[PDB]
């Protein structure tokens, strides 16, 4: 097992920066208008790409996303997804560590249409890792 | 681990003999052997053989060809793998391609058997891009006469073929089960066959050496089982009854 | 930057020697060395070995192909990068390729290890669509031993530069001389430059692991120094007297 | 439109000669060049030579092959544009391949540059199919040393460069900008880092032709800034202060 | 067929384990809320890659599924997933025999949007086999 | 960062010519029919084409939008982009320091079908970034 | 730019024979069972293919469609279509500096289902122009 | 174009053989439960994939549509088929002057499912021709 591993690992390499968000784990996420801006981990794929003859050597995609307020402008969507949480994952000691390579993939945006309640920003990540 | 069945093949590993003693003793051994960490990928060396002319002025007809097998050839291996140069023996590899020595190489299967080649190598190189790991490429001339796996593999056969007798009762589809146990130890090369000596009123169904019987008219038979090898068989007495 | 775990080779960089010393010596230092950015991608030069035939007529069973290694050869190394005309190196290159000497080149893996190879310019190539930015490609045939990456494999560095600050005063031809040297007790590739801040009223000729610092005029000036690659630095100010 | 950064590529031009002086003089102008319009694609002549040998017998080396560049040739352009006929100048090019003369050509980049080349026209070929207009196909055999293009480039450099002194008032980090500008008329050939002879008291972030120093723990820095010609260097000195 | 002894293989090696769930077998599964986690085994696909002049040789995806309440966080399905199922389908000596290759090819999670009842982990194998 | 420089470069360089219009950066919009014919200008994509050994040197496309009322006759929405936007990205110094390179890709039209209160055609401009 | 003109020019290229049908330009349309049979021009697409290294080049799609009452059987819209426009339209010297290059594409049949308001009947061109 | 002349010439050959079913040309249909089992003629596609620098050489396809009862089995449609539309017009010399060639493309099945009131079966050809 990497994932619970991988998804404290990374936490943890955020919360060392100054706070002001919350880092619901996992998936079931309930956030409620308080606890608002946040960050979700979790993982999606784990194929089996075999690439090698000693190993599974599995694949997956790393998702970060930040949630803000409806319709707020994408301006700080922008300084959070690219100055809050890009810079301080780039090297993770622990990860390099604990996963075989990572490799960013995706940039993106979806803001809440029914009823606009939210604004979601994702940032994807694929991970070659061996379990 | 038996290597009577197909292998999935992953999980095959790579060792270089490193010692000073035949490789060719004991290749299941390790202990002069260092693994090849991170193979990504492995193409063993193919074997080849010259095809030598044959055809003489003075024969019969010369319309077909006659050509008989030449010199051989073990071929080039080439491998590719995660360019590791902290990992200690990729030195020592491309040192072996430096120095321009011949040595000796086996890979062990998912199975329970290992292949060993003899030769030096010959291509060194690394492919390098972007969002993908650096890979380190190696092709190795193999040379003289390799030690193929098949060779350490050994022959169980022989003290005939066991049956279980009787079994005379045959009626309603029946197909009663028919036991052609191998004597040697169990472990045996079961090369064998069963057939009916009537094909009409007892039949056999024979699957994974485990025969079934059937029958449908009655009277008196009795069913032979063979083996496949010539000398060895068995006869069971069959009585098929119509109800 | 760990050599001994797997690399992605993002962030890998091309350097040409511009000195007048062998590459060879101090590889990690890139004083000497002149970079080229804007790479769009690079395939290494591959090592080849062609066979050589070792067989006689007076031998065993010739049923195979005795044989080894003979020229090995470095290959030649080709990239690709962004067109830059107006860029100091560019023509660097060029010129090199126009008259055609044997220069070496150091590629430099995000992993502090690097590799050095010395050739000549054997193609030059440019290409141009709409909507894609002048690519141009450069293929430099490898000469002699390629100094390859594993060969040091024991590298040792630390953080401190020693040198002696003040001797402000200096007469009888000024020449004050200031010793500089390395924390890492010396077990390091050791690298640096220093020189005058202004010129104006003192002149450092640093040879030979320290400096000299013959003041042309009275006036107090800082020195500083660079280690080498450029990761650690150090100042020593120098108030030369007129007398 | 700066030769210094890489360029797309859309807007180049294709240029013949016709007047009668040399052609290198001032191929900017486009006196006497005849401008071609429509060009489907280019594809210049690529730069090529040749791997001559310098073996000998009596050499302590033979296995590392050693060679050096031969002879280099231009290779061959080709490009295709919209088959006009009514167009004056194809029949120019046409009658230009037809007398089999050897002529000048030039290329305008979208970038602030010229390259000519001599030759003579090779090939000529018409594409014709319905749902897209016909294609004329033209091919160029270059000859002799063609005139590139960062021959008629100029640098500037020397002189130094200046530094802003003081920046002495440090505090939560600093972050004060210090420019390090080229005295000499501006442009020149940037080529230089920052490297704090303390590392802990302040620290050097060279960040796009701009220098923002930090401070985190109190005490007197003298910050040296050097070029990399090696030659012009400077120092800044700086009261670094934790609170 | 094959597939009845192939689900019943697998079932005895889970069972042969530490039991802690339902081993609703097949696929008609209908829970309500008093048998939570608990697995399902079953087949997809059974297509004709003939592969082979001499035998059919069929091959078909495999599904170990299993379901969990609602919102659990996807940890518990994780370390569920490789710990109680990864590595017990390392090697099964029965499977061996009855098929030809065993290849694994990934796993997602996927649960109830709507009201949410439940959560699921899908682990999806391949196998190829004779008839 | 730099959308929010890429994003203020363009649209200053487009407030830097006549008026006639509202500039709303960024995303959320909310117009109401006060403040028509607008233009929006946005980001998307923002992948990790790695094309680069030395520098990440990822791609986004560039939005440029701009919404009319309704039954407006596209001839004065080709109009529109003409007689404001195209020509004037055809230099524009500002941001091709900023960025790296930048190419047109398309330029299309949509409007609203039910209540068509409002009427939109959009630019798209691929462009190269380091970041 | 060029688009206004070039649908001018064709659509008065069509006015030159009899009249008998709406021209109307670009798309608003509104027809009303007052205004019938009648004919639209728009165009769509308006790529950036390179295809040359000197001007942009622009290419776009030429739409052309008319529209019939109800179920009048395609006869008419056969006849329409191969007499009243693809005829006239395949030499009009006017576009001919206009434009660079023309080819046609294909001919569909569409209509309303739902009470069967109308008939529609579109011819497809393909346009390169120098934009 | 040549439509008409080419759906009346095989219309003509359909009804020379022996009738017992209404045989609408064009699309308007209409049938209600009086002028069953039927059939109808159309065509569709009609491109221009010029492939020839002579002619502009169009392309479309032919459907021939039967419409039986409802819920009638198959094995009426497989008589219809084979007896009335699939053998009569393999070679008429009508459409062999007409068109350049003609090609048999597909044929199958379809009834209504909401009501059922219906039960058709297609035969689509491919023609080349020349407008």
């Amino acid at each position: 097992m990497k994932h619970t591993e991988l998804r404290a690992a990374v936490l943890d390499a955020l919360e060392k920066h100054d706070t002001g968000a919350t880092f619901f784990d996992g998936r079931p996420a309930v956030f409620d208008e308080a606890d608002f801006p946040a960050v979700a981990v979790y993982l999606t794929g784990a194929e089996y790409t075999g690439e090698e003859l000693d190993s599974d050597t599995w694949q997956a995609e790393l998702h970060i996303e930040v949630f803000l307020p409806a319709q707020v402008p994408d301006s700080e969507l922008d300084a959070w997804m690219e100055s809050r949480i890009y810079p301080v994952m780039s090297d993770i000691p622990a990860l390099s560590d604990l996963i075989t390579s990572m490799v960013a993939s995706g940039y993106d945006y979806r803001r809440d249409d029914d009823a606009g309640l939210w604004s979601s920003a994702d940032l994807t990540y694929v991970i070659t890792y061996e379990m | 681990p038996n290597p009577t069945m197909p292998v999935k093949g992953a999980g095959t590993t790579l060792w270089v003999y490193k010692g000073s003693g035949d490789p060719y003793a004991n290749p299941l051994s390790d202990v002069d052997w260092s693994r090849l960490a991170k193979v990504k990928d492995l193409t063993p060396g193919e074997l080849t053989a010259e095809s030598y002319d044959d055809s003489y002025l003075d024969d019969e007809d010369a319309d077909w060809t006659a050509t008989g097998q030449g010199q051989k050839s073990a071929g080039d291996t080439s491998f590719t793998l995660a360019w590791m140069p902290g990992e200690q023996g990729q030195q020592a590899l491309l040192a072996w391609f430096n120095e321009g020595d011949t040595r000796a190489y086996k890979i062990r299967f998912p199975n329970g058997t290992v292949d060993v080649f003899r030769g030096w190598v010959s291509s060194i190189g690394k492919a390098v891009t972007a969002k993908e790991v650096i890979t380190r490429t190696v092709k190795v001339t193999n040379v003289g006469r390799p030690s193929m796996a098949e060779d350490r593999s050994t022959v169980t056969a022989a003290t005939g073929m066991t049956v279980t007798p009787a079994s005379t009762s045959v009626v309603k589809g029946q197909s009663t089960t028919l036991t052609v146990a191998f004597q040697p130890e169990g472990v045996t090369d079961k090369s064998f066959r069963a057939v009916s000596a009537d094909k009409t009123k007892a039949t056999v169904s024979v699957s994974g050496m485990t025969i079934t019987v059937n029958g449908v008219a009655a009277g008196k038979v009795n069913i032979p089982v063979v083996s496949g090898n010539g000398e060895f068989a068995a006869v069971a007495e069959i009585t098929v009854t119509a109800s």
